[PDB]
RNA sequence: GGACGGUGGCCAUGGAAGUCGGAAUCCGCUAAGGAGUGUGUAACAACUCACCUGCCGAAUCAACUAGCCCUGAAAAUGGAU
């Protein structure tokens, strides 16, 4: 069926990007099927992405590419954990909204932060028993009504960090929103053209 | 009182551990075939019994 | 079947250099120096980078048993690179029931002491390798630090002090006492 | 937190049970139901459905709200005193029915072999009620 | 990284929820789901497993088979190609 399979991928792949000669190509991070149910939902409308064999993609379109000329630009640049996404619209439509319905799937122990995130000084919310958190790490919360309270501007990540254990933990916790990211667009292909 | 970080850190070097059926050695726990001679490297293996 | 070549090349950072004589390497870097010969494996020694220093090793005529010793020589060397520019750091942890292990680190670092392991009057006296420094962490409560040059002497010290602390005629599995390895860093973290 | 937490699932069903139910067994949980809670519970709860019953509640601080998720493998033996393609149109539509599903037919492919503890044959080739479920 | 609903599958009942067992094995989703290869829990739970995807870019894996060698292979005065 490992056959079937390959020979039935280069079919549903070809017969979409001949329906689309407007393709766009992403890189997904390591996100969960949630997401990628995600981006189902908000795109079988009109759409839908796919995700597979990296090499796969590269040998549909290395000499079954002919059926449509001036495509032959995307064999160099299909690089790492990216795909194609194809859809009819502008290079403004899909941009904004793909960009904008970020899911904040929270930081897990191992996580890049090329996003600053700064936490202020405000109430917690939260029960006066988890202070290890916070004196372990270095900021001094005094209670105030039976809650944690920041009481002083006190850095919390970097840039160009990894996430420690007693970083990721309180900020679980602390329901402050953390960086962000999904499935951030690379490039753009609208027939023999590529655009920022 | 030992808590459970440290106790598994102690039990990698005592339990977690494959042991020869025909020599009583003691390998490590991914092993096949047992390093000693004198048992033929042999490959019956059993994993050390727990404490339960 | 003896296979014709079976070479392997290393790369050498630009902030350390190395002389070869015969088979004996010399690696001096930041951290310190280190020699380390290998006359008992018949290989051919080349350094190709005058501009990048890229080190070769290569083995003419060899059968399966000892096409294995090429790699375990360029290893041999990347530990080198590793010392003499990062150092090794073993973290040894004390683990303990209801004898707390007491450690007194002796001159220099290179004496360690044993005082109440299990909770028998004897003391523990032992001798680290010569340019091995170990020390008494602040970072945590039950830590001692292993640095040096060489991951061979580092280890192997580290494993003397775990192999003292032996519990004899008692199960092993419940006994847990005993010095244990935890972790194997380096310095500096570059 | 709505006053109060009490989402997790009971298993009771059939004879009323009471003391030698699980319900003191899972007492000491939440302290406030005890024996004035599962009994008002269990009297809303006998019925619908006669058996095991995998359902879910709501507490009022002194009062409490039972529904049942619609278990297809306990909705069976619950009907149970063959195809009854009918009696599936109409009590799972009041199901959550999330079943990670994209379709419509999604609900008949599902529970035709959910009966089956061979009702494959209508699973493959199935056409009546295709648009039953819209 | 995911290990989806029936599914704590039926019958064993005092728990057997995927993992003590008598038997059948299904799909909407997908790159993922096996009513479960295992640990484990009185049972839960917790993972992991098989299943693929991301980097990783050349050979790898399994079952055999027979030549040397090893183990199997222990006796008395010190010694026998
Ligand atoms: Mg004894
Ligand atoms: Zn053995």
């Amino acid at each position: 069926d490992r056959a079937t399979w390959k020979s039935n991928y280069f079919l549903k792949i070809i017969q979409l990007l001949d329906d689309y000669p407007k393709c766009f190509i992403v890189g997904a991070d390591n996100v969960g099927s949630k997401q990628m149910q995600q981006i189902r939902m908000s795109l079988r409308g009109k759409a839908v992405v796919l995700m597979g064999k990296n090499t796969m993609m590269r040998k549909a379109i290395r000499g079954h590419l002919e059926n449509n000329p001036a495509l032959e630009k995307l064999l160099p640049h299909i690089r790492g954990n990216v795909g194609f996404v194809f859809t009819k619209e502008d290079l403004t439509e899909i941009r904004d909204m793909l960009l904008a319905n970020k899911v904040p799937a929270a930081a897990r122990a191992g996580a890049i932060a090329p996003c600053e995130v700064t936490v202020p000084a405000q109430n917690t919310g939260l029960g006066p028993e988890k202070t290890s958190f916070f004196q372990a790490l270095g900021i001094t919360t005094k209670i105030s009504r039976g809650t944690i309270e920041i009481l002083s501007d006190v850095q919390l990540i970097k840039t160009g960090d990894k996430v420690g254990a007693s970083e990721a933990t309180l900020l679980n916790m602390l329901n402050i929103s953390p960086f962000s990211f999904g499935l951030v667009i690379q490039q753009v292909f609208d027939n023999g053209s590529i655009y920022n | 009182i030992i808590e459970p970080s440290l106790r598994q850190l102690a039990q990698k070097y005592n339990c977690d551990k494959m042991i020869c059926r025909k020599c009583y050695a003691r390998l490590h726990p991914r092993a096949v075939n047992c390093r000693k001679k004198k048992c033929g490297h042999t490959n019956n293996l059993r994993p050390k019994k727990k404490v339960k | 079947m003896k296979t014709i070549l079976s070479n392997q090349t290393v790369d050498i950072p630009e902030n350390v250099d190395i002389t070869l004589k015969g088979r004996t390497v010399i690696v001096k870097g930041p951290r310190g120096t280190l020699r380390r010969d290998f006359n008992h494996i018949n290989v051919e020694l080349s350094l190709l980078g005058k501009k990048k220093k890229r080190l070769r090793v290569d083995k003419w005529w060899g059968n399966r048993k000892e096409l294995a010793t090429v790699r375990t020589i360029c290893s041999h060397v990347q530990n080198m690179i590793k010392g003499v520019t990062l150092g090794f750091r073993y973290k040894m942890r004390s683990v303990y029931a209801h004898f707390p292990i007491n450690v007194v680190i002796q001159e220099n670092g290179s004496l360690v002491e044993i005082r109440n392991f299990l909770g028998e009057k004897y003391i523990r006296r032992v001798r680290m390798r010569p340019g091995v420094a170990c020390s008494v962490s602040q970072a945590q409560k039950d830590e001692l630090i292993l640095e040096g040059n060489d991951i061979e002497l580092v280890s192997n010290s580290a494993a003397l002090i775990q192999q003292a602390t032996t519990v004899k005629n008692k199960d092993i599995r419940k006994f847990l006492d005993g010095i244990y390895v935890s972790e194997k860093g380096t310095v500096q973290q570059a | 937190p709505n006053e109060i937490k009490v989402v997790y699932l009971r298993c009771t069903g059939g004879e009323v049970g009471a003391t030698s139910a699980l319900a003191p067994k899972i007492g000491p949980l939440g302290l406030s139901p005890k024996k004035v809670g599962d009994d008002i519970a269990k009297a809303t709860g006998d019925w619908k459905g006669l058996r095991i019953t995998v359902k879910l509640t709501i507490q009022n601080r002194q009062a409490q709200i039972e529904v049942v998720p619609s278990a297809s493998a306990l909705i069976i033996k619950a009907l149970k005193e063959i195809t009854f393609d009918e009696i599936v149109n109409i009590a799972r539509q009041m199901r959550h029915r999330s079943l990670a599903r994209e379709l419509s037919g999604t609900i008949k492919e599902i529970l035709g072999t959910a009966q089956s503890v061979h009702p494959h044959d209508i699973i493959d080739d199935i056409n009546s009620g295709a648009v039953e479920c819209p």
